[PDB]
RNA sequence: CGGUGAAAUGCGCAGAUACCGGGAGGAACGCCGAUGGCGAAGGCAGCCACCUGGUCCACCCGUGACGCUGAGGCGCGAAAGCG
RNA sequence: AGCCUACGGGCAGGCGCCGAGGGUAGGGCCCGUGACUGGGGCGAAGUCGUAACAAGGUAGCUGUACCGGAAGGUGCGGCUGGA
RNA sequence: CGCGGGGUGGAGCAGCCUGGUAGCUCGUCGGGCUCAUAACCCGAAGGUCGUCGGUUCAAAUCCGGCCCCCGCAACCA
RNA sequence: AAUGUUCC
RNA sequence: GAGCUAGCCCUGGCCAGGGUGAAGCUGGGGUGAGACCCAGUGGAGGCCCGAACCGGUGGGGGAUGCAAACCCCUCGGAUGA
RNA sequence: GAAUGCCGGCAUGAGUAACGAUAAAGAGGGUGAGAAUCCCUCUCGCCGUAAGCCCAAGGGUUCCUACGCAAUGGUCGUCAGCGUAGGGUUAGGCGGGACCUAAGGUGAAGCCGAAAGGCGUAGCCGAAGGGCAGCCGGUUAAUAUUCCGGCCCUUCCCGCAGGUGCGAUGGGGGGACGCUCUAGGCUAGGGGGACCGGAGCCAUGGACGAGCCCGGCCAGAAGCGCAGGGUGGGAGGUAGGCAAAUCCGCCUCCCAACAAGCUCUGCGUGGUGGGGAAGCCCGUACGGGUGACAACCCCCCGAAGCCAGGGAGCCAAGAAAAGCCUCUAAGCACAACCUGCGGGAACCCGUACCGCAAACCGACACAGGUGGGCGGGUGCAAGAGCACUCAGGCGCGCGGGAGAACCCUCGCCAAGGAACUCUGCAAGUUGGCCCCGUAACUUCGGGAGAAGGGGUGCUCCCUGGGGUGAUGAGCCCCGGGGAGCCGCAGUGAACAGGCUCUGGCGACUGUUUACCAAAAACACAGCUCUCUGCGAACUCGUAAGAGGAGGUAUAGGGAGCGACGCUUGCCCGGUGCCGGAAGGUCAAGGGGAGGGGUGCAAGCCCCGAACCGAAGCCCCGGUGAACGGCGGCCGUAACUAUAACGGUCCUAAGGUAGCGAAAUUCCUUGUCGGGUAAGUUCCGACCUGCACGAAAAGCGUAACGACCGGAGCGCUGUCUCGGCGAGGG
RNA sequence: CGAUGUCGGCUCGUCGCAUCCUGGGGCUGAAGAAGGUCCCAAGGGUUGGGCUGUUCGCCCAUUAAAGCGGCACGCGAGCUG
């Protein structure tokens, strides 16, 4: 049947995107941990 | 003259539709200082507040002249009687002689092509508007303001009316549709005559979906719920409430008054 | 205080009954009024106005037997009752 | 495809429509019966009350509606078969 | 066989808790009113307190043991 | 302020 | 974290084909005027049968499966909540 | 040495199950070291409202070509969606952005919050919505509405030539809107044709013939023509459109009443341009040449699409903004705007490929899921159904044998026909269309497809309507009548209800436990109670604010009951709710009689009784469609039996109507009656209701039900009681 | 209790005898027939339906008889539910 993942470039960049992170003080801490750890991809890749 | 239906399918033996003969030949609405976009919404910024609103047919908000002191002494010709989905009452298109086109909430007995004017001069004929202090005692009236210069806010549902019972100083005493006796300031405007479409009480919605057409979602009783959701709920089958009857929030719903006691409007109220 | 044959229930020391002044609302219209009138029956009673029916008298003016009753039908139909 | 005495005929034979009745199914009317149940009539001396007839001890009767073991009581309106 | 409550004149109930004396209503009997009955009025009689024991000077009353009556309970797989 | 067995 | 799911807002789309024939019109009839009655027209409906679509009633299979909810037969709704 | 310990490796099961839909394969010839799997040909089978074609999302090189098989491929593999390398995606007109707004997000001013932050008119962002200028062919191995060819357009900028008071983010018009059913005329698509064009064929008994087979088209400015859609024209007066207006609106006179006239679409035709089968010949994976000076004509059906903003009916009353037209103000009128014609300028991104699937979501080449458009023909009444089939695409990435039990999926059966069993669970019967015919009941609609039947093919003859057509032929829809033929059998295959009687429950259509429960549960119109006079009541939030609602007692919130019919009796003693300027109690505070500690003293500092002190509670009342409750014992009648009646105790009051061994009943398979040969179930009664009962509603109720219970008929492998056959294992 | 699936039915049985029938025998208040009771005996057999989920039980129509029990109230890596 219909599974959980029904992808959308529109939704993924607005929910998890970089500009979505910086609006919240929560999301600013999200990147701040990911810079600290050393992620190559701070945000998920949208093309 | 309420239309009945032959019982050709079930829920049409009871289904009941109001008479539309008083609607003159004006089915499309006017524009240009007439409808705004009406935002349908069951809820505030976020969560639901008034539960079980939703659905419903799409509507356009006919903007209504509740404040008819704008055009004192200026007469009007009743152009048309139109349908309003936003209201129980009907609405009357008015062409002013001045040139404006506004709607007034259509009173009872008003016919097409009748002169109508607002102000202090304003002779006592159905549709005209006056201060309350200039209206004779005992006349039925509607669209009454509460405080002056704030808009018509009283007695404007279908077939409603307020009756003047007397004067006292700068205030007049009204018999409201609730039966409450209320002191209202004399300068508050008010439009004489009852509202009409009085047969709106006699409609029978017939089936379930006509409530969904109006925008009324299904309503779930408390005793059909579980006790997390409602006080009445739970219980192995059909418990008889076991407690004084309450809301989902705990406040009782059989006889509990909740008017704010220390309200400054208390000393203008005489009756229930 | 009410109330009865006499009482009691009840109402009242939180201000009752009896009084005056003001306000709301509903129903029925005293005297006139009668052994009266009107209507086919049921029935109809403060007053005003509108609409409207039956009826009686005078003049003997016109039609010219157009009349009487009425199975069914149709309409009215106190009070109580139903939506 | 038979038989015949006159053979562009008849008979035997075949086919078809109608057809008594039988079968299937569903209706109408009537009769008998049916656990139980409603009220009725009759039945020498059963039980409970007093409804009515004298203002029958609340005048009576009545249409309707409600109630009550029971007659009945009460309400609304009517009648004189009462003052 | 668990828990609680009850057995009182002929019928129905008190009085038990705080021991010393058993009362109310109907009924029964006698007499009044009536012509006679019922209603009503005046008198009166009637009770091993379920039994068996024992605590006390003393028991319907306090405590045990049986016999009946009423109510509750008798659940989990 | 209720009532009066059956037939004669 | 509402890209599954529940609800709602804004905007678009979809519903083969058959039936049943409500109101309303028009004509005739009827009456003092009506109510009303016949036809003919008309095409209403959380109407009917039934594909796409939406479901998941009963059974069978499947059970280290094609599948962490499937397949076959059957069945409900299908202009409406 | 053990902790169902951790990590790693290797065993056992075991050469076992499985190899992923039962749509199907066989042969010849190539290439190769190696072919059941790669290529070609021939034959067969499967899809064909797709298993074919075009988009959108998603995926990101998977597309094409060359070299190759270690690994992936459930086998093999020369093959590939795989490895290496090279190539390939071309836009003023397609889609998106230098245009607009909706929900929503953001947010100058402003409001709020310990901080973080939360609201918030205007503005801004925000799209399959609005607006906007391109159609047909041909080329590549891979792109094309993008390149090329033909034809046609749109913006700007600069010039000229002709016109006019021009001129705004401002006013107004317009854009601009539902559902259902429809009219007329077109088009897309399709069918036929003795007519036109065409290579070829006469087979096997017959036919050189109105013979067979294939094909008869697309686009196209101006101009015409055919259908439509839009809008009255003047003259005054004007206080409204937040300044003005010649525009809009309002009022009064005239002329039209129509589309007569302006426009604007659609469709034909149109200068012309392109395409152009079947067969044969070829050499490719795959395309080419000829057929071709190709023909390119006439009928008929005909849309859900177009003219579009068409019409009619109905209630639930059906977006905004910009583009566009007009009107004017600041400014200007050497400016500017409009029209025509020249020349010039016309940017950024996507463009391959799969796209109901082996390239998306499911760890997989997964029998699942995934939005839009085209989706041919014939026949079956119609149709997107069903069967066969064009175009097109596949035979599902393990096979060869054999023909045991057993299993799955099917097919048939004597005689009996539910005896099986919890239960006809399952399977069978019936099934489409047309025409007869159809009950109790009923809310007058229904029940109804009730039930129960009859016909259904082909040939010939006669005959009635329509439509396109000229009133005619033809072509196409509906019919009627009469003769006749064949088969066991005519919706001859496929798709296609078993029915009835009677209970319970729920009124009905609907909804739910994704993933064991679709129901008698939830919802539902409707009934009642209660709250709420607006800055409402209630909800969310600390607040601001917002929902309610741009609503106003015929409205909104909460609660129960759940159409409808007939009804909803008694108790306010306790709890709750409502009303009550008395009283009792009561906190902080007021007040300080008195008393205490210190000081030599004035003083400073503590406790502190009277009394005055709100809500709440006690107290007085009302309130049951508020929470709730609604008795026990004994006697009595002239056969017994029973009790209309009486006594007594208690309560706040002691279950009324209606129903009752029921979805309530323990004893209980209560006792009668019916159905049956036999009935713990069912149906109808009795009432001894352990323990119904009136809005946690009571008693009924036509219709409805994938609910639950009982019975009958029809029919059958459910069974007696098995047997045989087929395909996949 | 780091799991022993529990009623009833279906299929398959097998065993014990304190035997339902058939075989043999004693007594009988056994005339005969048909019975009663008791002993020996299990080799074989022990039906089909209605009701209930039923084991049991009650009936219908039969029969020579329509037996009682054990095997985890036999049997769910065999089925039903
Ligand atoms: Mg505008
Ligand atoms: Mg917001
Ligand atoms: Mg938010
Ligand atoms: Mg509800
Ligand atoms: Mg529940
Ligand atoms: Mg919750
Ligand atoms: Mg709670
Ligand atoms: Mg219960
Ligand atoms: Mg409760
Ligand atoms: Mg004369
Ligand atoms: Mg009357
Ligand atoms: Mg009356
Ligand atoms: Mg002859
Ligand atoms: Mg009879
Ligand atoms: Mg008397
Ligand atoms: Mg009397
Ligand atoms: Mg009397
Ligand atoms: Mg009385
Ligand atoms: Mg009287
Ligand atoms: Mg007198
Ligand atoms: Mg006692
Ligand atoms: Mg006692
Ligand atoms: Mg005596
Ligand atoms: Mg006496
Ligand atoms: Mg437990
Ligand atoms: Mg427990
Ligand atoms: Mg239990
Ligand atoms: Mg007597
Ligand atoms: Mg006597
Ligand atoms: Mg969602
Ligand atoms: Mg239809
Ligand atoms: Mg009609
Ligand atoms: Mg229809
Ligand atoms: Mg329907
Ligand atoms: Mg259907
Ligand atoms: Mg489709
Ligand atoms: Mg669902
Ligand atoms: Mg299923
Ligand atoms: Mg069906
Ligand atoms: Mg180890
Ligand atoms: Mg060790
Ligand atoms: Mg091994
Ligand atoms: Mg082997
Ligand atoms: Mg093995
Ligand atoms: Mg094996
Ligand atoms: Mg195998
Ligand atoms: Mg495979
Ligand atoms: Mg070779
Ligand atoms: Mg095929
Ligand atoms: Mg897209
Ligand atoms: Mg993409
Ligand atoms: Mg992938
Ligand atoms: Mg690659
Ligand atoms: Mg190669
Ligand atoms: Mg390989
Ligand atoms: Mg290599
Ligand atoms: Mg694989
Ligand atoms: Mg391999
Ligand atoms: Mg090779
Ligand atoms: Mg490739
Ligand atoms: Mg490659
Ligand atoms: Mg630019
Ligand atoms: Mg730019
Ligand atoms: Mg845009
Ligand atoms: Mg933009
Ligand atoms: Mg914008
Ligand atoms: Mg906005
Ligand atoms: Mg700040
Ligand atoms: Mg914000
Ligand atoms: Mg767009
Ligand atoms: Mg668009
Ligand atoms: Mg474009
Ligand atoms: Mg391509
Ligand atoms: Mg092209
Ligand atoms: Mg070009
Ligand atoms: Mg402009
Ligand atoms: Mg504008
Ligand atoms: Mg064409
Ligand atoms: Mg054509
Ligand atoms: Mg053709
Ligand atoms: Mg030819
Ligand atoms: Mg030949
Ligand atoms: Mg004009
Ligand atoms: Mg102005
Ligand atoms: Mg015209
Ligand atoms: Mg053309
Ligand atoms: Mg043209
Ligand atoms: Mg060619
Ligand atoms: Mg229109
Ligand atoms: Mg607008
Ligand atoms: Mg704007
Ligand atoms: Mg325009
Ligand atoms: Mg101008
Ligand atoms: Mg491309
Ligand atoms: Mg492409
Ligand atoms: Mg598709
Ligand atoms: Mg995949
Ligand atoms: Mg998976
Ligand atoms: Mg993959
Ligand atoms: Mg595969
Ligand atoms: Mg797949
Ligand atoms: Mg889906
Ligand atoms: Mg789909
Ligand atoms: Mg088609
Ligand atoms: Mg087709
Ligand atoms: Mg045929
Ligand atoms: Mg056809
Ligand atoms: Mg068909
Ligand atoms: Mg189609
Ligand atoms: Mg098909
Ligand atoms: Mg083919
Ligand atoms: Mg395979
Ligand atoms: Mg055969
Ligand atoms: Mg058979
Ligand atoms: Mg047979
Ligand atoms: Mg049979
Ligand atoms: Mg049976
Ligand atoms: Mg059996
Ligand atoms: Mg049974
Ligand atoms: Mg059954
Ligand atoms: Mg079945
Ligand atoms: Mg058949
Ligand atoms: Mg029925
Ligand atoms: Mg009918
Ligand atoms: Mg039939
Ligand atoms: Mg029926
Ligand atoms: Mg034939
Ligand atoms: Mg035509
Ligand atoms: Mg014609
Ligand atoms: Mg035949
Ligand atoms: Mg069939
Ligand atoms: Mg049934
Ligand atoms: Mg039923
Ligand atoms: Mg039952
Ligand atoms: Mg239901
Ligand atoms: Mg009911
Ligand atoms: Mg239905
Ligand atoms: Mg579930
Ligand atoms: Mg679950
Ligand atoms: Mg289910
Ligand atoms: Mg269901
Ligand atoms: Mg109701
Ligand atoms: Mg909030
Ligand atoms: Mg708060
Ligand atoms: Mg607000
Ligand atoms: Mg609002
Ligand atoms: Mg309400
Ligand atoms: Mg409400
Ligand atoms: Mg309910
Ligand atoms: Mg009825
Ligand atoms: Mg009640
Ligand atoms: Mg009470
Ligand atoms: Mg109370
Ligand atoms: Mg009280
Ligand atoms: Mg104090
Ligand atoms: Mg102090
Ligand atoms: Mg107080
Ligand atoms: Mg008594
Ligand atoms: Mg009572
Ligand atoms: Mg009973
Ligand atoms: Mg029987
Ligand atoms: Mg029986
Ligand atoms: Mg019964
Ligand atoms: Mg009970
Ligand atoms: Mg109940
Ligand atoms: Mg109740
Ligand atoms: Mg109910
Ligand atoms: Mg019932
Ligand atoms: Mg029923
Ligand atoms: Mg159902
Ligand atoms: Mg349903
Ligand atoms: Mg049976
Ligand atoms: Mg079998
Ligand atoms: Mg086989
Ligand atoms: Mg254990
Ligand atoms: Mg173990
Ligand atoms: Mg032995
Ligand atoms: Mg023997
Ligand atoms: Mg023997
Ligand atoms: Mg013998
Ligand atoms: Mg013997
Ligand atoms: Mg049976
Ligand atoms: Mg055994
Ligand atoms: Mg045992
Ligand atoms: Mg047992
Ligand atoms: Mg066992
Ligand atoms: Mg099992
Ligand atoms: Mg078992
Ligand atoms: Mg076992
Ligand atoms: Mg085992
Ligand atoms: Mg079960
Ligand atoms: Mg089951």
């Amino acid at each position: 049947m219909k599974r959980t993942w029904q992808p959308n470039r529109r939704k993924r960049a607005k929910t998890h995107g970089f500009r979505a992170r910086m609006r919240t003080p929560g999301g600013r801490k999200v990147l701040k941990r990911r810079r600290q750890k050393g992620r190559w991809r701070l945000t998920p890749a949208v093309r | 003259a309420v239309k009945k239906f032959k019982p050709y399918t079930p829920s049409r033996r009871f289904m009941t539709v109001a008479d539309f003969s008083e609607i003159t030949k004006t089915e499309p609405e006017k524009s240009l200082v007439k409808p705004l976009k009406k935002t349908g919404g069951r809820n505030n910024q976020g969560r639901i507040t008034v539960r079980f609103r939703g659905g419903g047919h799409k509507r356009l908000y006919r903007i209504i002249d509740f404040k008819r002191w704008d055009k004192v002494g200026i007469p009007a010709k009743v152009a048309a009687i139109e349908y309003d989905p936003n209201r129980s009452a009907r609405i009357a298109l008015l062409h002013y002689v001045d040139g404006e086109k506004r709607y007034i909430i259509a009173p009872d007995g008003l016919q097409v092509g009748q002169q109508v004017v607002a102000g202090p001069d304003a002779p006592i004929q159905v549709g005209n508007a006056l201060p309350l202090r200039f209206i004779p005692v005992g006349t039925v009236v509607h669209a009454v303001e509460l405080e002056p210069k704030k808009g018509a806010k009283l007695a404007r549902a279908a077939g409603t009316s307020a009756q003047i019972q007397g004067r006292e100083g700068d205030y007049v005493i009204l018999r409201l549709p609730s039966g409450e006796l209320r002191k209202v300031h004399g300068e508050c405007y008010a439009t004489v005559g009852a509202v009409g479409n009085a047969d709106h009480k006699n409609i029978v919605l017939g089936k379930a979906g006509r409530s969904r057409w109006l925008g009324r979602r299904p309503h779930v009783r408390g005793a059909a719920m579980n006790p997390v959701d409602h006080p009445h709920g739970g219980g192995e089958g059909r418990a008889p409430r076991g407690r004084p009857p309450a809301s989902p929030w705990g406040w009782q719903t059989k006889g509990l008054k909740t008017r704010k006691r220390r309200k400054p409007s208390s000393r203008f109220i005489i009756a229930r």
